[PDB]
């Protein structure tokens, strides 16, 4: 069942990269 | 974590980006060669066995 | 014009890849010379035993 | 003694090899500390003592006693540059190059660098001037090879800079050490013998364009050259390989 | 950190490739374009050796051994576990050694010194490439190269040598040995003579190169001189490696038998071959 | 292409150079020899003068008698035939006593007596040359580094011909005087002791022998590379450091991260060469006396795989 | 304090662009790991 | 993106493009050799 | 900063020239991979 | 015995303290390695038998 | 023991903390390697046997 | 006094932090020894 | 002041602290030997 | 007997103490290793016999 | 006097410090031999 749960973990990881990237762009406008 | 930007006040980006560039390429090449060394994950042999090529 | 800038970047890269290609193919012709001399010599008759236990 | 062990596999050949590793570690420590008698302590690029001096300590001072009354040298010791250096930083970080602020050939930096050596001639074992113009040492003559005296001297620009008028010889070593070149104003210069090619009809000086020969640092006495003068001349000529532009 | 005299030499330029992109230092080490290349190949080759140790199943560094492809693989590729790692590490070794020589050429340019050091190092590279590349390619199989292992490469030396009997009889191997022994003699003498002048008897002044000339003339009636000895030490070292490479490129390519049997050409010269007595009569 | 300073372009010849006096007993020094224009292209042209004296005569006469004793045995083995002598020159061999004679001096002249006589003249020749190498330095007030360096080579030579035969209990263990026969001895020694590659002191001795070619290539190339700054005049660079010594130091520091000095590189040089025959002599002294099969010793010490 | 000569606002500027590359590169990598795990899982 | 173009204010593009030409050629050669070393993709063994 | 001496506008211009070639080179590579994957797929 | 302290007027304490520290470490490491070489004293193998840990 | 702090009048803390860090790391690595080399104490083989991961 | 140019108060200060480190490190090492001794006695 | 130039009072204090270290170290050693002898006598 | 003390006017005590200390240590180690390699005096094997430790 | 530049009175002092150390060391050695002989005579 680590197949399904594996998919979920990778999709969870990507949401942190989305947060961090938007956060970087939210900094990068000379905030 | 909000002060990790001060790393660029410790280290000049011209050297850091060169070091990181070699590091990331080196790490990637070793992981590909480790997998190609492994019969379970050598993709070029997995496809040969799949497609009844020379194996 | 922007096209002159397109061609300048291409020229810089072809300088790099041209030199790297000159060393690669120049090495391959040096290997080729030793292969040609190996073909001329009586080596397949008198072929030596393997020096390593892996064979 | 064959097969005799004190313990484990530790026979007398094990005792030998382990004793050697201790000796080798001791010898390498001795060798490296001996090699720290010049150029240490380590400095920051501004000239202040670097916080990192490395793992080996400085050795205790030794004193060399110099012949011909020239005193004694203690090493390691106080070791200033003792001259101006015309360089400026190209970065605030350490580890980047320092660019010449003016004309590096004449300021004497980079491959044109020279050291504040003693402003006296090097002496032979008797205490004579070791290097002399050959006319000033009557037994000497060119015994083989193309005699350069009377040849035109060509620069890397392929134009004639002057002509060879004498050879300066190392007397005890009996070898040609400089060519004296007479320029188009009749003032002479010394060229290092290792920097020139004595071709069949010319002397070629691949380091210098024909205009740069006037910039060669001139000797103060026409009959001797000091160790300071040698370094200035040899440094200047070798600097041309980087800094002589077409 | 700098040597106290170093700063005046850290100028820009002399780089062969990359301009100022890599014209910087990292501690004492100069980088440059080929320093980046060097470190990559060095690190990759080292790491693939450690991975080969995992595949081999030992962590004793003296037993770790990366074997070339078996002779059945010819000059073609082998599996990574079975000779293919050796082939990549050989590429990395060649890349590292060549990049290191080219990095030395750049340092020579920045300091304005002659190119003798990278040129001398290129002889060692050609001896390496003789043993791993040129001779295996002539003989038609990567398996005639030596394995990367501290003791297992000595098995290759032994097994290769005894394929031709006693290898002492290879005449170019004899010449190489003569340069190797003579070089080590000259290095002992040169080191000792310079030290004996700079470090005289207690209380005496430093000796001059006139005393150095005098000691050897008194000892043996000749003295090569300050410049001659450094020419000699260079050429003895390079000659040793030239005749070493020569002795192997002929071994198994134009000579196949016991090397001791070569010397019969002299014994069987027809003006004395049949004369009774001696060892061969 | 530029000048590389490997051969001289111009030779100059002054007067003959008689050299330093110091405390040299000048009656014992010969006249100067002839100049060689051939040698002048690569180094100095002057041959001579040479110092003789007491240890000189002792060494040269004993060394002549060593050489003459071998030569006559080779002429005898040739059967006095001048053609056979030149055919078999590398095949002649003056062999040590047979094993049954042990260390006894009772072996016949043809069965090993002439080898003892030859070996005695070699012993006196080499050891008197050592004292000569010490005393020539003393007369000039120089350090004894050359005599102590030569003692390291004597150590291996003494182990091969004297000490190990005594500890093994027969002169049959010693090296024969002959071109191919000392090579056959060297090969046979390794086979009897079970592959000498697995002797760790033979491994070390090779490391220092390769290191000596490595280090003299590095040093010779370095000094020629800076010779355009007078860097071959190493004693004046020790006394009064010039740009030659600094450029040499910064080449190696920038290359490999550390460097020598002009005085200190010659300490690396002397030790790299001395350690060849020091570790070598130990490795031979252990062979047969302590280890009779080095490959099996290697297996028990984690450097060869077990069976 | 500064060893590099960057002012604080310059360092924040450079870092925020640097972190954009890190998250971008690591996002691309997660999709590669996801595809490979879908194809041939290692747990 | 937003500001990735600022890399040309850190590293001199002339030098980077020459160095990137070397990289991309060697990467291409590397991958062709990996395939040539593999039996099911060695196109030069005819 | 501004180590190269490009202006910000020069850098914005050049990066687009570079990026246009990047997408072209990688598009040609995808076509070559698609051709190889039709002839001799590796998955 | 009282004047043993005058040893620090003969020898530099730094060089002595280093050399004495190196000496005691190599001595202690040897004695532990001798006991690990000794089957009757290898504590890791004594307690293996006591607790039947192997086979 | 009232005066052991005077060791920093003798030895430069720069080299002492470096040498002590290198020493402590190499000592720990030596012990962990000795244990991994010992069958009764290789924790990776112990747990392999206990959970029957190779059986 | 002394070879390092550290004054006596500087040496007392630097020793107090060094000993804080030693006692901290030793305490963690002690707990690790107890845990292994409870898990698997070597005596 | 001999060959190191410590004053006699520096020698007396440096010896005093050294000897206190020597006794302290050798006291732990004596206990370690007595413990191992009770555990497993070598005589 | 009562006049040997002038020896310290001939020989530098620093060299004599270093030379003596090295000599006495190497001699002591040599003697102990001779005893350990002599089966009748290896105390580790004598005790293992006495206390029946080997089996 | 002598060669070392040590005074007669300094030599005589140093000798007493050395000799008492020699007698101390050799005294411990004599006890060590006595115990070992009583334990296992070599004659
Ligand atoms: C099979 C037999 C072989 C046998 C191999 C051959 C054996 C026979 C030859 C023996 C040669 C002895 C070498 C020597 O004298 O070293 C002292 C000398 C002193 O230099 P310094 O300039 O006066 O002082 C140091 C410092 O001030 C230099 O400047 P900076 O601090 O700004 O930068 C540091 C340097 C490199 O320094 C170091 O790496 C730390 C010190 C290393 C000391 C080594 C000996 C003592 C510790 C040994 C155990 C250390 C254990 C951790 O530059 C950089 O760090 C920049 C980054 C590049 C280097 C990356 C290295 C990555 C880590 C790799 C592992 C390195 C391990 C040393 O130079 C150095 O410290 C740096 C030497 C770097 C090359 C050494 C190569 C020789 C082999 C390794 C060292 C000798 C032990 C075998
Ligand atoms: C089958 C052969 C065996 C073998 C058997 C041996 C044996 C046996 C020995 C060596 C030894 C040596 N081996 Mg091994 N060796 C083999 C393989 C190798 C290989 C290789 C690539 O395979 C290498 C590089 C070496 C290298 C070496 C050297 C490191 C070492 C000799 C050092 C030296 O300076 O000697 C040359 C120097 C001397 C002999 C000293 C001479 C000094 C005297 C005083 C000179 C007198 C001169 C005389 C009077 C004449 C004067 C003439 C003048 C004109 C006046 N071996 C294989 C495994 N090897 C030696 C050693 O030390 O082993 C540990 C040794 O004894
Ligand atoms: C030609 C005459 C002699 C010579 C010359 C010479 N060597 C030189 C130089 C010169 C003039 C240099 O300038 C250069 C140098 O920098 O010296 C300090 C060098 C040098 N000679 C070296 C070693 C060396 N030279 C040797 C020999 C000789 N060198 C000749 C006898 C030998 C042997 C066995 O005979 C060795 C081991 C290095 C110290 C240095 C070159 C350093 C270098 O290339 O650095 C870059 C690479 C690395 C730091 C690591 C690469 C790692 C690999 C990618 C993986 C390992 C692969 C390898 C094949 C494994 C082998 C296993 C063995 C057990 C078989
Ligand atoms: C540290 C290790 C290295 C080493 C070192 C070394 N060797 C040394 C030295 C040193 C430091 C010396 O100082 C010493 C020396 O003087 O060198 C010039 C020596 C030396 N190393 C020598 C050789 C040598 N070294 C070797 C090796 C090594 N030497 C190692 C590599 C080797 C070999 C095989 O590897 C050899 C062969 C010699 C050149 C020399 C020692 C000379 C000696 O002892 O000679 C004894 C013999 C004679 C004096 C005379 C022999 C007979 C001659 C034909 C003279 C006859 C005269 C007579 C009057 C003629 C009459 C004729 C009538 C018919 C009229
Ligand atoms: C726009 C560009 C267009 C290019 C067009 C395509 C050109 C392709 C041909 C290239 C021509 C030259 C190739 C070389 C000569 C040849 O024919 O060889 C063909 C032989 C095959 O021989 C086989 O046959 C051999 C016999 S024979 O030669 O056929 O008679 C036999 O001996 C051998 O066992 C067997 O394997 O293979 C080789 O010689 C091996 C080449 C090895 C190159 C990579 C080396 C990697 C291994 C480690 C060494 C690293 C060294 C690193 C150096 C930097
Ligand atoms: C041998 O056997 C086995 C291998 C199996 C086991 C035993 C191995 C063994 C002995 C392991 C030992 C491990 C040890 C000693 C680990 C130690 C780890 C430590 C100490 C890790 C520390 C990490 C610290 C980090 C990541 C810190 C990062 C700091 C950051 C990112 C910020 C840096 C600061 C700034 C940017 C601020 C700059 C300030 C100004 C004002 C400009
Ligand atoms: C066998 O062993 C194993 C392989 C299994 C070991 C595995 C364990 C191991 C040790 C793994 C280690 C992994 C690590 C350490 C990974 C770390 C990765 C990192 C740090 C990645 C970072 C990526 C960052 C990127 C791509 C950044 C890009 C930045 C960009 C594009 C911006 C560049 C700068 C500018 C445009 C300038 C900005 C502004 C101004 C004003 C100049
Ligand atoms: C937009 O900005 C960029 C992203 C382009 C740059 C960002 C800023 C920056 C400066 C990044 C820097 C990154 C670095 C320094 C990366 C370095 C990567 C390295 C060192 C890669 C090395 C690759 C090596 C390869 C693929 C080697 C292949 C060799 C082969 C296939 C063997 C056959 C080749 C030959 C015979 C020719 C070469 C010669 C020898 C002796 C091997
Ligand atoms: C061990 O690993 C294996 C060998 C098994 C696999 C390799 C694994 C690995 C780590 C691979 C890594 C690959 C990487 C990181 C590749 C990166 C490639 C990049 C960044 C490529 C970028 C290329 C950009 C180009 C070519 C841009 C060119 C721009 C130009 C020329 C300017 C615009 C001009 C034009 C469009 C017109 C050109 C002119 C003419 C006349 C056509
Ligand atoms: C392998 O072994 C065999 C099987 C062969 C058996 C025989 C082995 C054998 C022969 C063993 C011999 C052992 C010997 C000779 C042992 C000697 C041990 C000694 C002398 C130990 C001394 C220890 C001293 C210590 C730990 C002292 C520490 C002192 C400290 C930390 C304080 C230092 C002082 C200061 C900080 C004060 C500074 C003052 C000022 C004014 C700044
Ligand atoms: C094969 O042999 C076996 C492995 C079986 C047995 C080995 C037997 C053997 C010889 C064991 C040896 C054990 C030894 C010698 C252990 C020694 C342990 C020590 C000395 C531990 C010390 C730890 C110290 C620490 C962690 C210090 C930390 C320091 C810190 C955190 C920084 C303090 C400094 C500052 C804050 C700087 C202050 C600055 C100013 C300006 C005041
Ligand atoms: C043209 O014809 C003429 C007759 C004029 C000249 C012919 C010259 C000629 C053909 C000479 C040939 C010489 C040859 C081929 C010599 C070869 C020598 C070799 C290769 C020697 C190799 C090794 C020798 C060693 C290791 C010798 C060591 C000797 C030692 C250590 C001396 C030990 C001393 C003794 C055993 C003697 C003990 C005796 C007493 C009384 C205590
Ligand atoms: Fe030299």
């Amino acid at each position: 069942m680590a197949y399904m749960f594996g998919i979920i973990v990778f999709l969870a990881m990507l949401a942190v990269c989305w947060f961090g990237f938007m956060a970087a762009e939210r900094q990068a406008g000379r905030l | 974590m909000s002060k990790f930007y001060k790393i660029w006040m410790i280290f000049d980006p011209r050297r850091v980006f060169v070091a990181q560039g070699v590091f990331l390429f080196l790490l990637a090449v070793m992981i590909h060669l480790i997998l190609l060394s492994t019969p379970s994950y050598n993709w070029l042999e997995i496809s040969a066995a799949k497609y009844n090529r020379v194996a | 014009p922007k096209t002159n800038l397109r061609l300048w970047v291409a020229f810089q890269m072809m300088k790099g890849a041209g030199w790297a290609g000159g060393v690669f193919f120049g090495t391959l012709l040096l290997i080729g010379f030793f292969r040609v001399v190996g073909r001329m010599l009586p080596i397949q008759e008198n072929q030596a035993p393997a020096p390593n236990i892996t064979g | 003694m064959v097969g005799v062990t004190a313990f484990g596999n530790f026979d007398l050949a094990s005792l030998a090899i382990y004793s050697f590793w201790i000796f080798l570690a001791g010898l390498i420590y001795y060798l490296q500390t001996e090699n720290m008698r010049e150029g240490y302590p380590l400095e920051n690029e501004d000239g202040t003592p670097a916080a990192n001096q490395g793992p080996f300590p400085l050795p205790k001072p030794k004193t060399f006693i110099l012949p011909h009354g020239r005193g004694t040298l203690t090493v390691p010791g106080p070791e200033s540059e003792d001259r101006p250096i015309a360089l400026a930083r190209t970065a605030v970080s350490e580890g980047f190059p320092h660019a010449p602020t003016g004309d590096p050939m004449k300021d004497g930096v980079g491959p044109a660098s020279w050291v504040a050596r003693r402003d006296l001639p090097e002496l032979d074992g008797h205490g004579h001037n070791k290097i002399k113009p050959m006319k000033a040492a009557a037994g000497f003559h060119v015994s083989a090879g193309k005699n350069p005296i009377g040849l035109p001297v060509r620069g890397c620009d392929l134009e004639i800079a002057g002509k060879v008028v004498d050879i300066w010889v190392d007397i005890p070593e009996q070898m040609a050490r400089f060519l004296e070149v007479e320029l188009k104003d009749g003032s002479t210069r010394l060229l290092p013998m290792q920097m020139v090619k004595v071709q069949s009809n010319r002397v070629h000086v691949n380091a210098l364009s024909s205009d740069l020969f006037a910039g060669i640092p001139t000797i103060k006495s026409p009959t001797e050259v000091t160790l300071l003068e040698e370094d200035k001349i040899c440094g200047y000529v070798a600097g041309g390989l980087m800094y002589a532009a077409p | 950190a700098l040597l106290s005299f170093e700063r005046k030499y850290r100028v820009p330029g002399g780089t062969l490739v990359g301009g100022n992109l890599f014209d910087f230092w990292v501690g004492p080490f100069y980088v440059g374009f080929f320093g980046v290349a060097t470190f990559f190949f060095a690190a990759l080759g080292i790491i693939l050796i450690a991975w080969s140790a995992v595949l081999q199943g030992t962590w004793n560094p003296q037993l770790i051994s990366v074997y070339p492809p078996a002779l059945e693989y010819g000059l073609g590729g082998a599996p990574l576990a079975k000779g293919g790692l050796w082939q990549i590490i050989t590429i990395c070794a060649t890349g590292a050694f060549v990049s290191w020589a080219l990095r030395e050429v750049e340092i020579c340019r920045k300091l304005g010194i002659g190119y003798h050091i990278p040129f001398a190092f290129a002889f060692a590279i050609l001896a390496y490439l003789t043993l791993v590349l040129f001779r295996p390619v002539m003989m038609g199989a990567w398996g005639y190269a030596f394995p990367y292992g501290i003791w297992t490469h000595l098995d290759w030396v032994s097994n290769t040598g005894y394929t031709y009997g006693n290898f002492h009889y290879n005449p170019a191997h004899m010449i190489a040995i003569s340069f190797f022994f003579t070089n080590a003699l000259a290095l002992a003498l040169h080191g000792a003579l310079v030290l004996s002048a700079a470090n005289p008897e207690k209380g005496k002044e430093m000796r001059t190169p006139d005393h150095e000339d005098t000691f050897f003339r008194d000892l043996v009636g000749y003295s090569i001189g300050t410049l001659g000895i450094h020419r000699l030490g260079l050429l003895l070292s390079l000659s040793a490696v030239f005749f070493s490479a020569l002795c192997m490129i002929i071994t198994g390519t134009i000579w196949f038998d016991q090397w001791v049997d070569w010397w019969q050409w002299w014994v069987k010269l027809p003006w004395w071959a049949n004369i009774p007595g001696g060892i061969n009569g | 292409a530029e000048y590389q300073n490997i051969f001289s372009q111009v030779q100059v010849r002054g007067p003959a150079d008689l050299g330093m006096t110091e405390d040299v007993n000048l009656a014992n020094r010969s006249g100067v020899g002839p100049f060689s224009t051939l040698l002048g292209w690569f180094g100095n042209a002057q041959l001579g003068p040479i110092y003789l004296g007491s240890l000189g005569v002792l060494s040269l006469f004993s060394g002549l008698m060593w050489f003459f004793t071998i030569g006559i045995w080779f002429w005898y083995q040739a059967g006095w035939n001048p053609a056979v002598f030149l055919r078999d020159l590398f095949f002649f061999s003056l062999e040590p006593p047979a094993p049954e004679y042990g260390l006894s001096f009772a072996a016949p002249l043809k069965e090993g007596g002439l080898w003892l006589i030859a070996s005695f003249f070699m012993f006196v020749a080499v050891w008197s040359w050592w004292g000569r190498t010490y005393l020539r330095a003393q007369a000039l007030g120089m350090g004894k580094h050359t005599a102590w360096a030569f003692l390291s080579a004597i150590w291996l030579w003494m182990v091969l011909g004297f000490i190990r035969p005594i500890l093994m209990g027969s002169w049959s263990e010693a090296v024969p005087y002959g071109i191919f026969s000392h090579l056959d001895w060297t090969n046979n020694f390794s086979l009897v002791h079970g592959n000498l590659f697995y002797n760790p002191f033979h491994g070390l001795s090779i490391a220092f022998l390769y290191g000596s070619a490595l280090l003299f290539a590095m040093h010779g190339a370095t000094i020629l590379a800076v010779s355009r700054f007078g860097g071959e005049r190493e004693l004046e660079q020790i006394a009064d450091r010039g740009t030659a010594a600094e450029r040499a130091a910064l080449f190696w520091r920038w290359t490999m991260g550390f460097n020598a000095t002009m005085e200190g590189i010659h300490r690396w040089a002397i030790w790299m060469a001395v350690l060849v025959t020091l570790t070598g002599g130990i490795g031979i002294l252990l062979s047969g006396t302590v280890v009779d099969n080095w490959y099996v010793w290697g297996q028990n010490h984690g450097m060869a795989p077990l069976n | 304090l500064g060893y590099t000569g960057l002012t604080d606002e310059q360092a924040q500027e450079l870092h925020s662009v640097y972190m954009s590359g890190l998250w971008l590169f690591s996002a691309v990598a997660i999709v590669a790991h996801l595809a490979v795990y879908i194809w041939r899982p290692w747990f």
